[PDB]
DNA sequence: CGCGGGGGACAGCGCGTACGTGCGTTTAAGCGGTGCTAGAGCTGTCTACGACCAATTGAGCGGCCTCGGCACCGGGATTC
DNA sequence: AATCCCGGTGCCGAGGCCGCTCAATTGGTCGTAGACAGCTCTAGCACCGCTTAAACGCACGTACGCGCTGTCCCCCGCGT
C-alpha cells in the first residue's frame, strides 16, 4: 500500500527520543546483565532497586553521548552511516581505549 | 535581623553553610564572610538557573520545572553548558541536533 | 519514623517563588538541583581548601572562595557571583 | 545459573539509544560491539561500586556506591543521591 | 642531481623527531606570543623562565598528541594528508570543541 | 608594543610537531588552524595561571602556577615541581 | 624509626605528617603511614626498574626523563595510571602509521 | 642564608639502588619522580578520604588505604600494591 | 521474525592539483659575556582573628493533609 | 498519512501548615597565624656582537585529494 523511502522514519525516531528522557533499554534485561555482571565479581550480591536505575541512567546517557561522537566520526568519513570503527575512534580519543 | 541571612540579605543559609565549611576539613578556620560570600553565589547559580528552567517550562506549557527543563536550560546556555560539562542530569534527554549530512535532499 | 535526611529543597522553593512565583518543581528535578548545589560546593570549596594549602595558610576565608569562584565559573557567571558574593559579606560584616 | 545475558541488550534496544544520539543508518556490526563497549562500561563503574560496598561492610550495593563510583569514572551523576 | 620520492623526507622525518625530546618550537618567538596573550589578561606581568618552559612542554605535548588523532582522522577518511576537518573533528571528540 | 606574535609560531615548527605526531603529509590550512588551537589553549591555561598568581599577591608568574593550571585541566605535568 | 619496623627506604614518619598536615580526616591510623609508604616506595620501585632498564637500552648509566617517559609509555598499566600526566623533556614514542609508509 | 624544600630524593636514590645498583638519575628525571610520588600521595589520600566520609568514620586507616589502592590502581599494579602495605603492615605491628 | 526492494557502502578509475622536495637566498636564533636592579625569600616584631567552651534560642526537618498542576486521553486541527 | 493542539477529565504528588528539636546564635576567653615593615640577596631583565643554524621563498613535478561512476547488498520499511 504505502511505503515511505529509507531514512524518513529514522529521522521521525531522531526528533521522537530526542525529545522524551525514558530509558530506552528495557528494565528486566539490564538487571539481569548487571546481577550477572556483579556476580563474576562477588558472588550472592543484593542490589537497591534505585543501584540498578542509577546504573542504567548513566550507562544509556554513556551510550547516547558515545553515539554521538561516533556519528561525528562517521560524518568526518563523508558517510552517514555508524561503523565499529567510529566507535573505536571515539573511545581512542576519549582516552578509553 | 536574627538570622546571618537576614543580615547579608540572602535566602540562602547563612549558617548552614558556616557549619558545612568547618564540618568539611577544608582548613583549620573559616572566617566569618566566607559562608556569607558562598551563600549568596549559591544563590545567585540557583536564580540563574530556575530563571532559564521556569522560561522552558513555560515554552513546554508546563507550570512545574521538570528535569528536562533543567536540561534545555543549562545545555542551551554557553556557561551553564561548561559549568555541568562533566555533569548528568538524570531524565533530561538531549537537544534536538541532527546533523546537516543526514537531512534528505 | 524515618531517619533525617537534610537537603536545600526549601531553599531552591525559596529562590523559585523569588524568580518564577507561580511555577513548580517534580521530585527528580529538585534531585538533580540538589547534586547541582552539592557539587558546584564541592567544587569551589576544594578549590579553596587547596589555594590554601599552596600559600601555607590555615584559614578559607571569603577571600579564598572569591578566586575559587574565579577559576571555576566562566567569564560573566564569575563576574556576577563574585558581585553578589562580596555585597553579601559587605553586608554581613557591618550588621 | 545465569549465561549469555549481554543479549538481553537487544537490536532494537541499541537502535533506540542510537536514535537520541542522532544517528540515521546502523551497520549490522554496531550491535555486538556497542554490548562489548556497554559491558566494559559496566565492569569498571560496578567494579568501583563492589569496592566501596565492600569497605562499607554490606551485602547490598547501595545506590550511594553507585553515584561515588561514578564520580570516580568521571561521569557525575545528578538525581540518585549525593 | 638527486631526488628522493615524495614523502620519503617526511618518513626520516617522523623517525628522526619521534626518537628525541628536544623542543620543537623556537624558544623566543613562543616566549614572546605568551607575554602577549598574558598581557590582554593582567598588565605589568613578569614570567619566571621555568614557568615559560613548563607552558612550552605542555604545549607541544598537547599539539604533538592532537596531530596524532588528527593523523587517525585522516586515514579514518582513507586519506594520508591531515586537513583543518581532521582537527576539527578531533577537538569536536575531545570535548574541546562543541 | 606586540603584535602579531602567533606567527612566530612558524610553518616548520608546526610541521616539526606533526612529523613527532606521525603525521606524514599536511594541508596548507593546517597551520592558521594550528595557530587558533594552540593560541586557546594557551588561553585557558596561562588565565588559570594568572588567576592563581594574582591569588598569591605576586608580579612573577612561578612554574608552580602553571603546574596547579595544567592539573586543574586535566593536562598534569611531571618535572616542573609537581 | 618507623621505616625499619616495617621494612621500607620510605620515611614511615613524613607520611604520617603529611596525612595529619594534609587535612584528610580528624584521625589518622598507625598502620595507614605504612600501608601509604609502602604503596608509594612500590611504585618508584616499578617506575624505577622499568626506566633503568630503558637507560640500559639506550645505553645510558643514568636515568634521565626520557627514559622514565619510554618506561611508563611502553608499560600498559603505569601508561594508564599517568594517562592524564605530562612527562617534561619526556618526547613520545616512535610510531608511524603504516599508510604514511611507502610502498 | 638557606632556605629548605623537602623532597623524596633520598627516597628514590635508596629504591634506585635496590634494582638498578650500576644506574643513576638527573635531576630533571629526579624531579619528575617526585610529582610522580607526590601525585600518587595526593590520589590515594584523596580517595582514602572519600572513602572515610562515604562511611560516616572520622578515621583513615590502613584498611581505607588498602580500598583506595584498589579503586585507583589497575588490576596486577593493585595486587601487587596490595601485597606490599600488607607485608610493611605485618612486619611494623610485629615489631612494635 | 521475516519479506522485499531501495540506496548506501565500497571498489575502480581518472583528472586535477596541491604539497613534498631541493637550492639558493635571507633572516634571527643561539651563544656566553657583561652589566643593573627588581623582586623574591628570608627575617623579626605585635596583635588581630579564629578556635574553643558553654548556655540560650529559633531555623530547619519530618510528618502531616489537601489540593491543583498535569499525566491521560479521544476527538479535530494541521502539515508534511 | 502521520502528527499535532484542543477540550474534557482525573488523580496523585506538590506545596503548605503543624509542631518539635537540634543546629545556629550569642557572649566570651586564649593564642596564634599572618599582617607588616625591615633587610638582603637571588635571578630576571637588558643589551650587544660574533656565529650560523634555521627560516624564508621560489621552482618543479609527483603522487595524492576528490569527483565520477558503477555495481552489489546491506539496512530500512512494513505487515504479522
Amino acid at each position: 500500500p504505502h511505503r515511505y523511502r529509507p531514512g524518513t522514519v529514522a529521522l521521525r525516531e531522531i526528533r521522537r527520543y530526542q525529545k522524551s528522557t525514558e530509558l530506552l533499554i528495557r528494565k528486566l534485561p539490564f538487571q539481569r546483565l548487571v546481577r550477572e555482571i556483579a556476580q563474576d565479581f562477588k558472588t550472592d550480591l543484593r542490589f537497591q532497586s534505585s543501584a540498578v536505575m542509577a546504573l542504567q541512567e548513566a550507562c544509556e546517557a554513556y551510550l547516547v553521548g558515545l553515539f554521538e561522537d561516533t556519528n561525528l566520526c562517521a560524518i568526518h568519513a563523508k558517510r552517514v552511516t555508524i561503523m565499529p570503527k567510529d566507535i573505536q575512534l571515539a573511545r581512542r580519543i576519549r582516552g578509553e581505549r | 535581623a536574627k538570622t546571618r541571612s537576614s543580615r547579608a540579605g540572602l535566602q540562602f543559609p547563612v549558617g548552614r553553610v558556616h557549619r558545612l565549611l568547618r564540618k568539611g576539613n577544608y582548613s583549620e578556620r573559616v572566617g566569618a564572610g566566607a559562608p556569607v560570600y558562598l551563600a549568596a553565589v549559591l544563590e545567585y547559580l540557583t536564580a540563574e538557573i530556575l530563571e532559564l528552567a521556569g522560561n522552558a517550562a513555560r515554552d513546554n506549557k508546563k507550570t512545574r520545572i521538570i528535569p528536562r527543563h533543567l536540561q534545555l536550560a543549562i545545555r542551551n546556555d554557553e556557561e551553564l553548558n561548561k559549568l555541568l560539562g562533566r555533569v548528568t542530569i538524570a531524565q533530561g534527554g538531549v537537544l534536538p541536533n541532527i546533523q546537516a549530512v543526514l537531512l534528505p535532499k | 519514623k524515618r531517619s533525617r535526611k537534610e537537603s536545600y529543597s526549601i531553599y531552591v522553593y525559596k529562590v523559585l517563588k523569588q524568580v518564577h512565583p507561580d511555577t513548580g518543581i517534580s521530585s527528580k528535578a529538585m534531585g538533580i538541583m540538589n547534586s547541582f548545589v552539592n557539587d558546584i560546593f564541592e567544587r569551589i570549596a576544594g578549590e579553596a581548601s587547596r589555594l590554601a594549602h599552596y600559600n601555607k595558610r590555615s584559614t578559607i576565608t571569603s577571600r579564598e572562595i572569591q578566586t575559587a569562584v574565579r577559576l571555576l565559573l566562566p567569564g560573566e557567571l564569575a563576574k556576577h557571583a563574585v558581585s553578589e558574593g562580596t555585597k553579601a559579606v559587605t553586608k554581613y560584616t557591618s550588621a | 545459573v545465569l549465561r549469555d545475558n549481554i543479549q538481553g541488550i537487544t537490536k532494537p534496544a541499541i537502535r533506540r539509544l542510537a536514535r537520541r544520539g542522532g544517528v540515521k543508518r546502523i551497520s549490522g556490526l554496531i550491535y555486538e560491539e556497542t554490548r562489548g563497549v556497554l559491558k566494559v562500561f559496566l565492569e569498571n563503574v560496578i567494579r568501583d561500586a563492589v569496592t566501596y560496598t565492600e569497605h562499607a561492610k554490606r551485602k547490598t550495593v547501595t545506590a550511594m556506591d553507585v553515584v561515588y563510583a561514578l564520580k570516580r569514572q568521571g561521569r557525575t551523576l545528578y538525581g540518585f543521591g549525593g
